[PDB]
Protein backbone atom coordinates (compact mmCIF):
# COMPACT_ATOMS: atom_id res chain seq x y z
CA UNK A 1 0.00 0.00 0.00
CA UNK A 2 1.24 3.48 -1.35
CA UNK A 3 0.16 6.77 0.45
CA UNK A 4 0.94 8.54 -2.79
CA UNK A 5 -1.73 6.79 -4.30
CA UNK A 6 -4.05 7.39 -1.38
CA UNK A 7 -3.57 10.87 0.24
CA UNK A 8 -5.92 13.16 -1.10
CA UNK A 9 -4.82 16.28 -3.57
CA UNK A 10 -5.80 19.10 -2.69
CA UNK A 11 -7.57 21.36 -5.59
CA UNK A 12 -8.71 24.47 -4.03
CA UNK A 13 -9.33 25.52 -0.33
CA UNK A 14 -11.35 28.38 0.41
CA UNK A 15 -11.77 32.00 -0.82
CA UNK A 16 -13.84 33.51 2.57
CA UNK A 17 -16.72 33.34 0.61
CA UNK A 18 -16.38 37.07 -0.54
CA UNK A 19 -15.16 38.19 -3.36
CA UNK A 20 -16.63 35.07 -4.92
CA UNK A 21 -13.90 32.99 -6.37
CA UNK A 22 -13.82 33.75 -10.05
CA UNK A 23 -11.10 32.28 -12.33
CA UNK A 24 -11.18 34.22 -15.85
CA UNK A 25 -8.89 31.74 -18.41
CA UNK A 26 -8.45 33.96 -21.53
CA UNK A 27 -6.11 30.56 -23.00
CA UNK A 28 -9.36 28.10 -22.71
CA UNK A 29 -7.57 24.54 -23.73
CA UNK A 30 -8.11 21.69 -22.20
CA UNK A 31 -5.78 21.20 -19.95
CA UNK A 32 -5.88 24.59 -18.57
CA UNK A 33 -9.68 24.03 -18.35
CA UNK A 34 -10.14 20.37 -16.49
CA UNK A 35 -6.77 20.23 -15.32
CA UNK A 36 -3.97 17.88 -15.87
CA UNK A 37 -2.53 14.60 -14.67
CA UNK A 38 1.26 14.17 -14.49
CA UNK A 39 3.51 11.55 -14.85
CA UNK A 40 6.57 10.98 -12.87
CA UNK A 41 8.55 8.63 -13.92
CA UNK A 42 9.94 6.64 -10.77
CA UNK A 43 11.99 3.96 -11.51
CA UNK A 44 11.45 3.61 -15.04
CA UNK A 45 7.64 3.47 -15.19
CA UNK A 46 5.25 6.11 -16.10
CA UNK A 47 3.21 6.02 -12.56
CA UNK A 48 1.06 8.02 -11.70
CA UNK A 49 -1.56 8.49 -8.75
CA UNK B 1 7.00 15.85 -21.55
CA UNK B 2 6.00 13.55 -18.54
CA UNK B 3 6.15 16.79 -16.48
CA UNK B 4 6.27 20.49 -16.47
CA UNK B 5 6.80 23.00 -14.51
CA UNK B 6 3.97 25.48 -13.82
CA UNK B 7 5.18 28.83 -14.63
CA UNK B 8 3.13 31.62 -13.18
CA UNK B 9 2.01 34.57 -15.27
CA UNK B 10 4.63 36.87 -15.29
CA UNK B 11 3.76 40.79 -16.11
CA UNK B 12 5.15 42.48 -19.29
CA UNK B 13 7.97 45.28 -18.82
CA UNK B 14 9.30 44.60 -22.47
CA UNK B 15 7.76 47.39 -25.25
CA UNK B 16 7.56 45.09 -28.56
CA UNK B 17 7.90 47.14 -31.90
CA UNK B 18 6.62 44.98 -34.80
CA UNK B 19 7.92 45.65 -38.17
CA UNK B 20 6.66 44.50 -41.28
CA UNK B 21 5.54 45.57 -44.72
CA UNK B 22 1.59 46.82 -44.94
CA UNK B 23 0.95 43.18 -46.54
CA UNK B 24 2.29 41.48 -43.39
CA UNK B 25 -0.03 43.54 -41.30
CA UNK B 26 -3.07 43.77 -43.48
CA UNK B 27 -3.24 39.98 -42.40
CA UNK B 28 -3.10 40.76 -38.94
CA UNK B 29 -5.06 43.64 -38.45
CA UNK B 30 -8.26 41.86 -38.32
CA UNK B 31 -7.85 40.46 -34.79
CA UNK B 32 -9.14 43.34 -32.41
CA UNK B 33 -6.48 42.52 -29.85
CA UNK B 34 -3.70 43.56 -32.06
CA UNK B 35 -5.53 47.04 -32.67
CA UNK B 36 -5.81 47.24 -29.04
CA UNK B 37 -2.23 46.07 -28.29
CA UNK B 38 -0.72 48.04 -31.06
CA UNK B 39 -1.63 51.72 -30.84
CA UNK B 40 0.97 53.36 -32.53
CA UNK B 41 1.56 52.91 -36.17
CA UNK B 42 4.87 54.41 -37.69
CA UNK B 43 5.03 54.22 -41.42
CA UNK B 44 7.80 54.67 -43.68
CA UNK B 45 6.76 56.57 -46.65
CA UNK B 46 8.17 54.72 -49.92
CA UNK B 47 9.35 57.83 -51.35
CA UNK B 48 11.17 61.13 -49.77
CA UNK B 49 10.55 64.33 -51.54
Amino acid sequence: LDPAQWRPNLLTSSSSGTPPPIVYEPYATAPRLFGRLDYLVDRGVWSTN
Amino acid sequence: APAGLEVEPFPIQMQVILVGTPEAFEGLEEDPAFSELFRIRAEFSPTLP
